[PDB]
RNA sequence: GGUUGCGGCCAUAUCUACCAGAAAGCACCGUUUCCCGUCCGAUCAACUGUAGUUAAGCUGGUAAGAGCCUGACCGAGUAGUGUAGUGGGUGACCAUACGCGAAACUCAGGUGCUGCAAUCU
RNA sequence: GCCCUGAAAAUGGAUGGCGCUCAAGCGUGUUACCUAUACUCUACCGUCAGGGUUGAUAUGAUGCCCUGACGAGUAGGCAGG
RNA sequence: AAAUAUGUAAGAAGUCCUUGUUACUUAAUUGAACGUGGACAUUUGAAUGAAGAGCUUUUAGUGGGCCAUUUUUGGUAAGCAGAACUGGCGAUGCGGGAUGAACCGAACGUAGAGUUAAGGUGCCGGAAUACACGCUCAUCAGACACCACAAAAGGUGUUAG
RNA sequence: GGAAUACUGCCAGCUGGGACUGAGGACUGCGACGUAAGUCAAGGAUGCUGGCAUAAUGGUUAUAUGCCGCCCGUCUUGAAA
């Protein structure tokens, strides 16, 4: 997994530099994952949310 | 809306089989982080082309650093803004070392003098003014005269302690 | 005082579509209905018999009976904190096969088939629908598409 | 004295304490209101198929 | 705080022990909770629980009812288990052999079963013979046959029995019970 | 299945603060709430 | 491809005007003994297919034609709207943030498609 | 935009008070700092849940032991005292 | 002709093949229903969650409500009267709004340590008489949501356009 | 042309100061370091030293000081009224 990671990240970096080099723009994949933190307490909340 | 950086934002409409390769549009946006800058990109694009970010994508976002961050320049600033009772265009001048430095004083100045918060202003153009005396505005021309010097009368030093055993002076 | 007749509040609901008044075309009478079919109810106010009460306009239920001129339909209606089961005798002018049960049956076939070619190749299938996924990396080129840069526009009156 | 006249206020809070569930679905549902001739013949159909199923047990 | 999604400190709605104070029953319980815990065997888990049941939920199982179950294909030699009491029934004539384990036999039921060459076992006796419930047939009385339940769900068109104390024409048979007197139900 | 096996993470309040005068506006508007994108790491790290 | 009978969808099929139509069909068209209906064989009924005609019907063409249809980063990401703030404003009201999104307008293109059976230079 | 006029009510008096004028005022930006019965970690009380254990072997099997979570309350219901 | 709200579906009670029953139905073993026998279980037919799901009996209190944002009717208006959805108060302390049923924050076993919220940090009072660019001088300045009001109209005050 | 630095981010990089806690009670578990026997910071604190006796310390009580604290019961949308 250390390798997987290390080379995915590196890959993306070089992708970008190559596009630049070709006069193109690399556009990154949209994020497949998020972390969400609830920051409002628990009173007065509308049913749907 | 803070300590400003300036970004190139480049975006486009999503590809269709009908139009792969749709045209690319760029804006220079002043904002403090890139989440704001892309927001701002879409806010303007939506007022200028049919596109919502749901039909478009951002292709590139890149910070543009000041080229000569210690040459002093005089900048022309063009601004559109809302007052409590209408909306106005306005040309002002700012003397500074970087666009990013200029723009930030623009925002403080719109706040001080016209009570314009950030939501209410659009930066229309910002430009180094090439030839001195294309400078139009007194309060910047004043600084452009030859062998300019001035004193700073009445100097107040801040004191580190609450009592002082001598009556201070303002002498500079 | 107040007024709550049977067709109360129905002026726009039971009205006919603009430039679509008059005889009802025969397709309506040629559809066949079976017990267990899923129909959508929608009143035709030009046919006053066999007519759904207005609560059922826009609602979809299951056929539970078939008759000379009508189908019986089962609707689940909420009264209080609980659905009650309701059965309606609608004439056919007021009913229409539910189109989504059709996509569904079509897909069930498509599914059986996808399963077949997969087994008669002995491979994995994957038959359930995924939702729209994030979007993979692309390289946009600039050949013929050097970015055009835009700026905000000055206020102006057009009046 | 006049008093309040109507409101729904609170009524959905109340319906949703224990509430809503759904229908009570069965295989083999109520034949209530189904065409009498039809039913009368379904009877005979079912009797017969029962008969034969037992006929195929000797 | 916490947006609770479910009632806090809710107690499972189940008996955990018999409400009875009969020492002997507690002992049968003490036996079965060892058995239930220490063997796999679904059987004891079932018998464990049934020991906790209140009287309304142990309706009696009758001796003809055992006769009938014994006529199930492949059942004739099973030992039939009633976590409750078995009652006599002058209605079957031919009654077969078997071994019935129950909480209680009425005198006629013991007689019946015995006379036909069979055997009456208590639950601990059934335990030793069948620590895992092997070859047993658990039977249960008709619980909704009770008089109380005739009146549940009483309402317009429900088909239930009023709580009447005294019956005949002249008691609750007129307005609301026949089309000729107001409405009907 | 993996993610569900993980109980909800119980974070503390952020050590060092929220960095804005008011949480209940959007991150775009001066802060907390909504998608702050990459900047979630800095926030979660101070909460963890 | 034409035409007829029975249709599906029900104007891209309707409307106005002017042209054009071989062949077959369809039509108009001749007749009044009969069944049948009229103030009136006009309609409706019957009879011949015989005496006649494409005039009309009908089909298709024309038209910076009326209407109808379709498209469009045409207008407009506008109007309106779900959600957010101890945002602005004396207020009326307005701006920003995450989203959804019209109508009229303008311009471009189009003006029936089709199922069954029969028949035709 | 700020400021000034327009701007009249009754006991003496209220940006909360003092007082503050390149503010301790108005607009805006940036850091640090103070602080709830909230959040994080830990002890203890209780409630609920799940689990183990009289197999022969001293003193509670409605017991002993292990583990996780949870705790606002009028009218009112039940429980243990 | 929206937005928000709203109905149904996303399969084992399913699919396919074979051919049984009837008094219904068809010109017609033709349909319609219900079935026998045979085949198909890895993703078996989107997502996310499930603190277990389903069910029965019986009985308390209540049946004056009120408030806020938004929609909204009557009224010149009202701390007025009347509806819509949600969230609150009532039944509820705690931190902030000096004060205060209803606003902001946040809901509560007994405690220790840490961190924050809303709100604040001259002194009263815990916390920079902090940093930065302006603007403002009032012989009636001004000073913070709900909130404890101010307008038309004027100024050669001063600012920027 | 060749560097540096800032900014942002990563390290299963090394270290200093301060504060609260120390539940548990033979052994069982997962490991780590050792060539090894052994060792350990690895399923919850130990070790060394000292201090106190008509006392260190703790409970109670009175009083002062800081901050806080309206009269209960009732009906009520709303009671310190």
């Amino acid at each position: 997994y250390q390798k997987e990671y290390e080379t995915a990240e590196r890959n993306i970096i070089q992708a970008k530099r190559d596009a630049k080099a070709a006069g193109s723009y690399y556009v990154e994949a949209q994020h497949k994952l998020v972390f969400v933190v609830r920051i409002k307490g628990i009173n007065k909340i509308p049913p749907k949310p | 809306m803070a300590h400003f950086k300036e970004y190139q934002v480049i975006g486009r409409r999503l590809p269709t089989e009908s139009v792969p390769e749709p045209k690319l549009f760029r804006m220079r946006i002043f904002a403090s982080n890139e989440v704001i800058a892309k927001s701002r990109y879409w806010y303007f694009l939506q007022k200028l082309h049919k596109v919502k970010k749901a039909s478009g994508e951002i292709v590139s976002i890149n910070q543009i650093n000041e080229a000569h961050p210690t040459k002093v320049k005089n900048f022309g600033v063009w601004v559109r803004y809302d007052s409590r009772s209408g909306t106005h265009n306005m040309y002002k001048e700012i003397r500074d070392v970087s666009r990013v430095a200029a723009v930030e004083t623009l925002y403080q100045d719109m706040a001080a003098r016209h009570r314009a918060r950030f939501r209410s202003i659009h930066i229309l153009k910002v430009a180094e003014i090439e030839k001195t005396a294309d400078v139009k505005r007194q309060y910047v021309k004043q600084f452009l005269t030859k062998d300019l010097k001035f004193p700073l009368p009445h100097r107040v030093q801040k004191s580190t302690k609450t009592f002082s055993y001598k009556r201070p002076s303002t002498f500079y | 005082g107040k007024s709550h007749g049977y067709r109360s509040r129905t002026r726009y609901m039971f009205q006919r579509d603009f430039r679509k008044h008059g005889a009802v075309h025969l397709s309506t009478y040629l559809k066949v209905y079976k017990v267990g079919d899923i129909v959508d109810i929608k009143a035709n106010g030009s046919i006053q018999k066999g007519m759904p009460h207005k609560f059922y306009q826009g609602k979809t239920g299951v056929v539970y009976n078939v008759t000379k001129s009508s189908v019986g339909v089962i609707i689940n209606k909420m009264v209080g904190n609980r659905y009650l089961e309701k059965r309606l005798n609608l004439r056919v002018e007021h009913i229409k096969h539910s189109k989504c049960r059709q996509e569904f049956l079509e897909r069930v076939k498509a599914n059986a088939a996808k399963r077949a070619e997969a087994k008669a190749q002995g491979v994995a299938v994957q038959l359930k629908r995924q939702p729209a996924q994030p979007r993979e990396s692309r390289i946009v080129s600039t050949e013929g598409n050097v970015p055009q840069t835009l700026a905000p526009v000055p206020y102006e009156t057009f009046i | 004295a006049k008093s309040k006249n109507h409101t729904a206020h609170n009524q959905t809070r109340k319906a949703h304490r224990n509430g809503i569930k759904k229908p009570k679905t069965y295989k083999y549902p109520s034949l209530k209101g189904v065409d009498p001739k039809f039913r009368r013949n379904h009877k005979h159909a079912l009797h017969g198929t029962a008969k034969a199923l037992a006929a195929a047990k000797k | 705080g916490i947006d609770h999604t479910s009632k806090q400190h809710k107690r499972s709605g189940h008996r955990t022990a018999p409400k009875s104070d009969n020492v002997y029953l507690k002992l049968l319980v003490k036996l079965y909770t060892f058995l239930a815990r220490r063997t796999d065997a679904p059987f004891n888990k079932v018998v464990l629980k049934a020991l906790f049941l209140s009287k309304i939920n142990r309706p009696p199982v009758s001796v003809s009812r055992i006769a009938r179950a014994l006529k199930q294909e492949g059942a004739a030699n099973k030992t039939v288990v009633v976590v409750g009491t078995v009652t006599d029934d002058a209605r079957i004539f031919e009654f077969p052999k078997t071994t019935v384990a129950a909480l209680r036999f009425t005198a006629g039921a013991r007689a019946k079963i015995v006379k036909a060459g069979g055997e009456c076992i208590t639950l601990d006796q059934l335990a030793v013979r069948a620590p895992k419930g092997q070859n047993t047939l658990i039977l249960r009385g008709p619980r909704n046959s009770r008089e109380a339940v005739r009146h549940f769900g009483m309402g317009p068109h429900k088909g239930k029995a009023p709580r009447i104390l005294s019956t005949g024409r002249k008691f609750e048979r007129a307005r609301g019970r026949r089309r000729s007197k107001g409405f009907k139900v | 299945q993996a993610n569900n096996f993980l109980w909800p993470f119980k974070l503390s309040n952020p050590s060092g603060g929220w960095g804005v005068p008011r949480k209940f506006k959007h991150f775009i508007q001066g802060g907390s709430f909504g998608n702050r994108e990459e900047f979630i790491n800095k926030l979660v790290k101070s909460m963890n």
